[PDB]
């Protein structure tokens, strides 16, 4: 019947109650599931790890007091329970684990696949400095057209030319498409490379597989370099 | 270090606190450390034998 | 949803119902209305907008970008008030605030038992009715930086209820003296302590007691002998409760040593006769109490 | 005897991977390969009484439990264990629970074991003070001083001599310091006082966080931040406080401002290692906060209220000590919430 007034946390006297208490949950939980095997998925490095930022944790783990290093601890454990196998795990570590997951599914993507066209035909935009170019990539056999002219009429470098045919040659494939190339704007240079570009883009569609050989050769990065304004 | 005296007269110094009124309640442990003495003395005592020979 | 005259017409004001008759006309029941995400036209809230606010709208008569009346037909005429007063309760309080209706009336000894009860416990009705407080000494020190002197106020204080707890409190303050005093205050409070008293008037015998280079040589006195003490130690007896004194001081006469030297030797120079008769298993008799006695 | 019955679901789970299989199949193939062909032949049909049942009732049914029903509201064991085929290999994971019920059952025949020391029963099966003897104390290690160079002279009285090069501890009066400072534990349990367990020496937490759980307490084994006692308005009144009824059952009561800013100082202050918590004792004196700690060789004794003369190094002998204190405490929580019951 007497009512007194405690301490609600039993790490009230610590420097951070709230962060030492989340700790303790979790520490429970790793205790009494310790025998549980984890993922031999974590060797192929499953992409999954949707944990709340630093500053999200703030406001549960005790705001200014959270330290970076109570941050990282709290990392190593909720990542530890995530990691037992999905088959073996429980509701009750599903559950203490649910509160640390970063809050994205009222929320939806906004990215769609892409897809060939009603003609068979890859379309992909590239930039470079002021220049724009949009292909038309289709399966072929070599023949190339930019802005209605032939290639060695529209770029008179041949370097020019040898940078539209990079990603062609990076997946071996320059004598299987057609390209209709459309540029505006810039110079040649800036022309041929968003070219390039745009064709690197458009080659994706055609063997998704393929994406990180595109990706490593360097020809599916946007090029930023631009005139700057000295300062 | 000198003999301190605050650390085991915490009874007696909350005593006085109550008769006065400055403490208007009761501590929960001031019945259990009136009835259990602290022990005061901090003598060195002699001995008369080795207990091991 | 279109609806029919009747129920539009309990709820909405008459001069209102032709413009929903035409807009259920032009507007076809099948419309898909689309949610614009670039412009916001609509608040943010839900509102048919048939009622003027008086403060979220445009005041009736005053002259503004939209005021729909002509140049010769506004309403207001009186300028010495703000036309539309905050809405609701009337102010904006911050939740947790409270407004300064009354200012320069607390009691910095109710300031100062407040704070001591959140941070110590100490009951209020002690500190603000049953202590007395008397500063014994207030100057000025001074630091010299590389910018110049600071000048900060020193302030030591002695409470007491005079009822045998006395403590002694010190304060700074770079700011004012005043807020020096209430430090020291402060402190006094946290430094309250009971002194031994024999007959709730004087000390057990004699004492003789060193403060750092202050000699204390304080004795006992009979009832109705008053005070006869350096100034710095008749202040302390009057909050301790002590009545009846003699002593004198040598070597040093600072006055802040000798207020901690007394307040030392109160507690660690003294022992009550129930002390002693215990210590050494003994009686002590006080031969004057006995004489009047049964 | 009743295994048909898991037979029967398996027999539908196995059917569903096979209706589901065959779904994915379907999604493939081109609309105009089936569609076509499939409206044909109902054009080239006629529905019967019979086909026109379900002609309705299917709609319905799927207008009832897949368009007006509400998407949502306002085996217990390993129940995501994918069972592998009969005829298969058993997977990595139900050869774990395969060695897990052998180890519940065969794992531990042959012989028992007895008279062996297991150092996590010291947390979680503690003695009560009065079974406590000099040979368990001993068994622990509190006997084991400091070494004879570190003495602190104060502490002569429970010496009980020096043994290769450290002082022996004279368990004699470390029993009889122990059963007092138990005592004080349980009293302040069973008055509901707020006992606060300190002890910041590397692997100490698991014994602290027990002796707090056990004993409805408080525990600190990081760092004691200086001020936490006489400066706690500025330290611990941002942390949430709470009401609870003798049955230390959460009242739900909401907290007037006024009430959660107030000092919460705690009634009891165990201490593990008083040498490295200098700030805490002093704090404990100046607040007149009651205060235990296990007083080492080299440790002022009189810095605390009830001194528990012992060895503070060893984990053994600081968790043995905290066990039993923790029990103590233990048995003055489960006195005070029987008086209520009756
Ligand atoms: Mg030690």
């Amino acid at each position: 019947l007497p009512r007194r007034i405690v301490p609600k946390l039993a790490t009230f006297y610590s420097a951070n109650p709230n962060h030492e208490d989340r700790i303790n949950r979790l520490e429970r939980l790793l205790r009494k599931y310790i025998k549980l095997p984890s993922q031999n998925n974590n060797e192929a490095q499953q992409t999954k790890a949707p944990w709340i930022s630093f500053d999200e944790y703030a406001l549960i783990g005790g705001g200014t007091k959270l330290k970076p290093t109570q941050y990282t601890q709290l990392l190593y454990m909720l990542n530890k329970l995530h990691n037992i196998d999905p088959q073996l795990t429980n509701d009750e570590i599903t559950s203490e684990l649910s509160q640390y997951y970063k809050k994205s599914s009222m929320l939806s993507n906004n990215i769609k696949i892409k897809t060939l066209d009603e003609f068979g035909r890859s379309i992909a935009v590239g930039k470079r400095k002021s220049s724009t170019a949009k292909v038309f990539v289709v399966r072929g056999t070599g023949e190339i057209l930019v802005n209605g002219r032939q290639l060695n009429d529209y770029f008179l470098k041949m370097k020019d030319r040898e940078s539209i045919m990079y990603p062609l040659q990076v997946i071996e494939s320059v004598g299987k498409y057609n390209i209709f190339a459309t540029t505006s704007g810039g110079g040649p240079t800036g022309q041929a490379e968003s070219i390039m570009h745009a064709i690197a883009k458009a080659l994706v569609v055609f063997n998704p597989l393929l994406k990180s050989r595109l990706h490593k050769a360097g020809v599916l990065t946007r090029d930023y370099r631009h005139v700057e304004r000295k300062k | 270090m000198k003999i301190q005296t605050n650390a085991v007269n915490v009874l007696q110094r909350t005593s006085a606190y109550l008769k006065s009124g400055l403490l208007k309640e009761t501590p929960a442990w001031y019945n259990v450390v009136a009835s259990i003495p602290p022990s005061t003395k901090f003598t060195r005592e002699p001995r008369f034998k080795n207990p091991s020979n | 949803q279109h609806y029919d005259e009747s129920l539009l017409s309990r709820y909405y004001p008459e001069s209102l119902l032709k413009s929903i008759k035409l807009a259920q006309q032009t507007i076809p029941e099948d419309t898909k209305f689309r949610v614009s995400r670039n412009v916001e036209f609509a608040p943010p809230y839900l509102d048919d907008f048939t009622k003027i606010h008086p403060f979220w709208d445009y005041k009736p008569g005053m002259p503004h970008l939209h005021a729909q009346e002509e140049n010769n037909n506004f309403s207001i005429f009186r300028w010495d008030q703000v036309q539309q007063p905050l809405p609701g309760e009337g102010n904006i309080l911050p939740p947790g605030v409270s407004l300064p209706n009354d200012g320069g009336r607390k009691s910095k000894s109710a300031d100062v038992a407040a704070g001591l009860h959140k941070q110590t416990g100490v009951d209020p009705d002690y500190i603000t009715r049953k202590l007395t407080m008397k500063p014994l000494v207030m100057k000025r020190v001074s630091n010299q930086t590389g910018k110049g002197k600071i000048a900060s106020f020193y302030a030591l204080v002695v409470v007491g209820d005079k009822n045998g707890m006395v403590g002694l409190g010190e304060g700074k303050s770079r700011e004012e003296m005043s807020k020096a005093i209430f430090k020291a205050h402060w402190d006094a409070v946290r430094n309250l302590k009971e002194i031994p008293r024999y007959e709730n008037r004087t000390i057990y015998g004699d004492i003789d007691f060193r403060y750092h280079g202050v000699k204390l040589h304080l004795r006992s006195a009979k009832p109705g002998f008053g005070l006869r003490v350096n100034h710095v130690i008749f202040e302390i007896c009057e909050c301790a409760g002590i009545k009846d004194l003699s002593g004198k001081v040598y070597k040093s006469r600072n006055d802040m040593n000798i207020a901690k030297g007394t307040i030392e030797a109160f507690t660690k120079a003294q022992k009550t006769l129930d002390e002693v008769a215990l210590g050494r298993g003994k009686k002590l008799v006080d031969v004057r109490k006995v004489y009047y006695s049964s | 005897p009743n295994n048909n019955d898991e037979v029967m679901l398996l027999q539908q789970k196995l059917l569903y991977d096979e209706i589901r299989s065959e779904l994915k199949s379907l999604s493939q193939v081109p609309e105009d390969e089936i569609l076509p062909e499939l409206k044909k032949s109902l054009e080239q049909d006629k529905l019967s009484d019979k086909e026109q049942q379900l002609e309705a009732e299917l709609s319905d049914f799927f207008r009832n439990y897949a368009l007006l029903n509400k998407l949502f509201d306002s085996t217990k064991p390993y129940p995501n264990l994918i069972p592998s085929a009969n005829d298969k290999p058993y997977s990595s994971q139900e050869l774990f629970l395969r060695q897990l019920n052998h180890s519940m059952r065969t794992a531990k025949l042959g012989a028992t074991i007895s008279k062996v020391y297991y150092p996590h029963k010291d947390i979680f099966y503690p003695p009560l003070p009065e079974n406590i003897t000099v040979e368990s104390l001993m068994s622990a290690g509190v006997h084991l001083g400091q070494s004879t160079s570190l003495w602190r002279s104060s502490t002569q009285s429970y010496i009980y001599g020096e043994y290769k090069g450290i002082h022996i501890i004279d368990l004699n009066q470390t029993l009889s310091y122990l059963k007092r400072a138990a005592k004080v534990v349980e009293g302040v349990s069973e008055s509901g006082g707020i006992i606060l367990f300190l002890g910041t020496r590397q692997g100490q937490k698991r014994g602290l966080e027990e002796a707090a759980k056990k004993t409805h307490g408080y525990y600190v084994s990081t760092r004691w931040i200086p001020g936490t006692l006489t400066n706690s308005t500025e330290i611990s009144g941002i942390w949430e406080k709470q009401e609870i009824d003798s049955n230390d059952n959460p009242t739900e009561r909401a907290l007037s401002p006024n009430e959660t800013s107030k000092q919460v100082k705690p009634d009891l202050l165990v201490v593990l290692n008083p040498t490295e918590n200098r700030n805490a004792l002093l704090e404990a004196i100046k607040s007149r906060v009651p205060t235990i700690a296990i007083i080492d060789t080299d440790s002022e004794p009189s810095l605390v209220t009830y001194p528990i003369p012992g060895n503070d190094d060893s984990l053994r002998s600081v968790n043995f000590l905290l066990g039993v204190l923790a029990r103590a405490g233990q048995r003055g929580l489960q006195n005070r919430l029987a008086r209520n019951n009756e």
